[PDB]
Formats: structure tokens, C-alpha cells, sequence
């Protein structure tokens, strides 16, 4: 039950590019379990689980980082800042 | 549609509220009851104080008309979604009927894509006999 | 209301991201398919016939090969004068027996009017 | 901020053997508005005559937000009646455009042009 | 002219509308459920700088 509460928070955290950028630097994405942890997080895009999500950027970044190409360009700080500015400008 | 601008107008008047208290406080008509102009105090004639105050009062009327007219211009005066759902289901069914016609229209063009193309193939055979 | 986002969870998507059309393409590349390549080849080849119908005695004979038109003119230097054009704007691939051929290959593209290359190519071989 | 500690539950090895179980899930407005805005203005006329009042502006204006957002969905719900009716228009437009050509083609079929 | 109007005829029709069918219709049906779903996380829009994380990561 507790890990599910954390999972809901992690998805909310997964909406912040800086958080993932920090994760990329530490190499958490090298683990295949993480990629497998991500596909498990796909369940939060459904209406029932997303009712407790208040913010939409989590859904994309989940989908965006499914591509192995994105993970390799998130290590560089430039792409992290480009995406971060994109969200701010969009709002 | 229209209620979106109502909130903007409501917030616009909220911003104007703090502006009213920011003008009629340090300013004011220089009354002669205590000849304040003689000494340390500052000066602000009644001409700008009256105009600014009058404009602030006018803005209240402008938003009041916008407030009343917009609330009266809200379509579908209801407090229950069941009536909307039944009506929202009616033309969704009609959209399904329109989709049924779309299937025919898609087929009719495909039929016309072959009805006309058949002659193109038929005449092409005619163009292949004399030259052969 | 955040209505589009409520729709997004139903479709397991997101609205805010589709409006920006530059970032979405920066990250991922696009793959191709062999069957799609043939289908694109055939539909394109239909346009090739339409353009060539409007348009060279020897060139009258042509072969539309896999992914390319083909014209052949007999020549010398251990190779025939052969050109394969695919798109008027055509894109030409020429097969011969090497640097001089590349120079000739460059010239044909520069000229790329159909009769002119037919004559220029003929003149050089002569 | 460590990412997460449960690496042994959703690891690829388990997913190859089988994905782990999914987590369990965790009218009247106008009448109100037509009288409060007037009352809100009374406080402005009362605050001058008389601190509390400046704190009382929001205290009395708070009634607006507890009621405007009740009918605000209906504006969206009424807006729902406006695009889903256009869905027919989207398909009808294709039918209407083809209808002009269905008769033209038939006229083309019967005529030389 | 016959060949000119056949290519036009094909382009006029919206082909493979089955994708739009299963997508639009699924959104519609229920229209009474989406409204209720959006009435409870409203004002969902304003960054989340680690203030909500620390309450959870702890």
C-alpha cells in the first residue's frame, strides 16, 4: 500500500524534467528494472488511476522516455534545460 | 464561452478595487477647514482626486453591467446532468447515423472510383487493339 | 476546466505535447518498411509514366526497375551509357564501369531539358 | 532524493515471468450573485463611514467562488453540446462535398463533359 | 478529365475513418462520465520543486 502511494507521487515527480535529469546523471536508467518499472507505471494513464494525478506533464515524460534515444540525451544538461523552458513558456 | 470572460472581468474589478484604495488615501481635496497648505504637509488638488475617484466609480458600473448581462446569458439553465446526458446522447446517435451515411459515402466514392475507372480500363483495351 | 486532460487519460495520451511539433521530432528518428517502400515505389512510378507520356528515339525503350527508371545507350569504356532517373525534377543514378563518370554524373544533374542530356550524353560518347 | 527502493518487485526478471499485480486504486447561482455584489458594494460604502473591513472584503466575497464554480461545469457541459454537434458537421461536410460531386459525376456520366 | 476526377474523388473521401470512429465514439461513450470525472480535479493547472517529494520520500 505504501509503495503505491509513493508510485503515485513518483508519477507526479515524473512531471518535472529536472527530477529525471538528476536521475539520468546518477545512471538509474541503465538498470533494465527501471525500464521495466516504467512500463508498470503506464497504468497511471488510465482515468481511474489518473484521478489522483493533478498534472499532465507526467504522462508525456513517461511516454517520451520510453524511447531509448531520449534517455541518452537527458544526460546532457542542455536538453534538460530546453525541455524545462518549454513547459514554462507553454504556461 | 462567456463565463470565461466573466472571471476575467471579475478579477479585473478585483485589481481595480486595490487601485481605488491606493489613490483616495494619500490624496484628497485640500479643504480650508484647517489651512493645511501653509506648512509641512504635501499638496494634491481636487481635480485629479475627483477624476480618479469618479473613474473608479464608473468602472464599478461597467463591470456591474457586464456581471449581470453575462450571468443572464448562460445557456442551458439547469443543475442536473441527466437532462444534458439524454440530449447529449440524442445527436451522438445521430452522429452514428451520420457515420452510417459516411460509410455509404465512402463506398459511393469508391464505387465511383471503380465505376469511372472501369471505362478507363475498357477504353484502354480499345486503344490496345488497333495498335496491336 | 482542464477538459482536454480528462480526455487524455481516457486515451492514455496528453494534449499539451502535440501542439509543439519541433521537439517531438528532435528526439526520435523514423524507420522504414520494405513493403511500404514498394508501395511508395509503385505510386510514384505511376506519376513517372504520366510525366514521361508528355515528354529521343533510342531512349524510347526504358525499364522501370526496383526503385528507379532505367535507360540504356550502347557505349564504350567497358560500360554502356546507362541512366536511372527517379523524381520536372528527376533524380538520376548512372551505372558505368570512375572519377570521370562522377564528373559526367555531376554534369547531368547540373543540367537537370530531357533532349539536351540525350544530346549532351550522345555527343560525349561520339 | 533517492528515486525508489522497490527494485526487486517490477524488475525485468519478474516481468519475463509475468507482470506484477496492478496497484489497488487509492438559477440559484444568479440569485446569489445578484444580491452579494450589491452587498459587497455596501461594505465599500460602509468601510469609509467607519482593520476588520479590509479583512471583511474577502470574507464576504468568498461567497462568489463557492457558487460560480457550481455552474461553471454547466458552461463546459453546455459547451459540450457545441462541439459534439459539430461532429455531425464534420461528417456531413464530407457528405455534402461528395454530394455536389455525386450529382456532377452522374451529370458527367450522362454528358460528354 | 475522367482520370483527373478519380484522384480528386479518392482524396475527397476520408478513408480509414475507423480510427476516428473508435477514438471519437469511445470519448463520447459516456459523456455523462467525463463531465463528472473533470469536476473533481478541476483547476489542475498552476514546477514541483521537491516540497511534495520529501513528505513522501521520508
Amino acid at each position: 500500500r505504501l509503495r503505491f502511494q509513493l508510485e503515485l507521487e513518483f508519477v507526479q515527480c515524473l512531471a518535472n524534467p529536472n527530477y529525471l535529469n538528476f536521475l539520468a546523471q546518477r545512471g538509474y536508467f541503465k538498470d533494465k528494472a527501471f525500464v521495466n518499472y516504467l512500463k508498470y507505471l503506464l497504468y497511471w494513464k488510465d482515468p481511474e488511476y489518473a484521478k489522483y494525478l493533478k498534472y499532465p506533464q507526467c504522462l508525456h515524460m513517461l511516454e517520451l522516455l520510453q524511447y531509448e534515444h531520449f534517455r541518452k540525451e537527458l544526460v546532457n544538461a542542455q536538453c534538460a534545460k530546453f525541455i524545462d523552458e518549454q513547459q514554462i513558456l507553454h504556461w | 464561452d462567456r463565463l470565461t470572460q466573466l472571471q476575467d472581468a471579475v478579477n479585473s474589478l478585483a485589481d481595480q478595487f486595490c487601485n481605488a484604495i491606493g489613490v483616495l488615501q494619500q490624496c484628497g481635496p485640500p479643504a480650508s477647514f484647517n489651512n493645511i497648505q501653509t506648512a509641512i504637509n504635501k499638496d494634491q488638488p481636487a481635480n485629479p482626486t475627483e477624476e480618479y475617484a469618479q473613474l473608479f466609480a464608473a468602472l464599478i458600473a461597467r463591470t456591474a453591467k457586464d456581471i449581470d448581462v453575462l450571468i443572464d446569458s448562460l445557456p442551458s439553465e439547469e443543475s442536473t446532468a441527466a437532462l444534458q446526458a439524454a440530449s447529449l446522447y440524442k445527436l451522438e446517435e445521430e452522429n452514428h447515423e451520420a457515420a452510417t451515411c459516411l460509410e455509404d459515402v465512402v463506398y459511393r466514392g469508391d464505387m465511383l472510383l471503380e465505376k469511372i475507372q472501369s471505362a478507363l480500363a475498357d477504353i484502354a483495351q480499345s486503344q490496345l487493339k488497333t495498335r496491336s | 476546466f482542464a477538459i482536454p486532460y480528462a480526455i487524455d487519460v481516457l486515451t492514455t495520451g496528453s494534449y499539451p505535447r502535440l501542439p509543439t511539433c519541433i521537439r517531438d521530432k528532435i528526439i526520435p528518428p523514423d524507420p522504414i518498411t520494405k513493403i511500404e517502400k514498394q508501395a511508395t515505389l509503385h505510386q510514384l512510378n505511376q506519376i513517372l509514366r504520366h510525366r514521361l507520356v508528355t515528354t529521343p528515339p533510342q531512349l524510347a525503350n526504358l525499364t522501370v526497375a526496383n526503385g528507379r527508371v532505367k535507360f540504356r545507350v550502347e557505349g564504350e569504356f567497358e560500360a554502356t551509357l546507362t541512366v536511372m532517373g527517379d523524381d520536372e525534377i528527376l533524380v538520376e543514378d548512372k551505372e558505368t564501369g570512375s572519377m570521370q563518370i562522377s564528373f559526367i554524373h555531376q554534369l547531368v544533374q547540373s543540367r537537370l531539358p530531357l533532349q539536351d542530356m540525350y544530346n549532351c550524353l550522345h555527343s560525349f560518347c561520339l | 532524493p533517492p528515486p525508489m527502493q522497490y527494485i526487486k518487485e517490477y524488475t525485468d526478471e519478474n516481468i519475463q515471468e509475468g507482470l506484477a499485480p496492478k496497484p489497488p486504486p487509492p438559477f440559484d447561482h444568479k440569485k446569489e450573485l445578484r444580491k452579494l455584489n450589491m452587498s459587497i458594494l455596501i461594505n465599500f460604502l460602509d468601510l469609509l463611514d467607519i482593520e476588520e473591513k479590509l479583512e471583511d472584503l474577502k470574507l464576504l466575497f468568498v461567497h462568489v467562488h463557492h457558487l460560480i464554480n457550481e455552474y461553471r461545469p454547466h458552461q463546459a457541459r453546455e459547451t459540450l453540446r457545441v462541439m459534439m454537434e459539430v461532429q455531425k458537421r464534420q461528417r456531413l461536410e464530407t457528405a455534402e462535398r461528395f454530394q455536389k460531386h455525386l450529382e456532377r459525376v452522374i451529370e458527367m456520366i450522362q454528358n460528354c463533359l | 478529365q475522367l482520370q483527373k476526377q478519380l484522384k480528386e474523388a479518392e482524396q475527397i473521401l476520408a478513408t480509414a475513418v475507423y480510427q476516428a470512429k473508435e477514438k471519437l465514439k469511445s470519448i463520447e461513450k459516456s459523456s455523462e462520465e467525463i463531465i463528472k470525472y473533470a469536476h473533481r480535479i478541476s483547476a489542475s493547472n498552476a514546477p514541483y520543486p521537491t516540497d511534495l517529494e520529501m513528505r513522501s520520500g521520508l
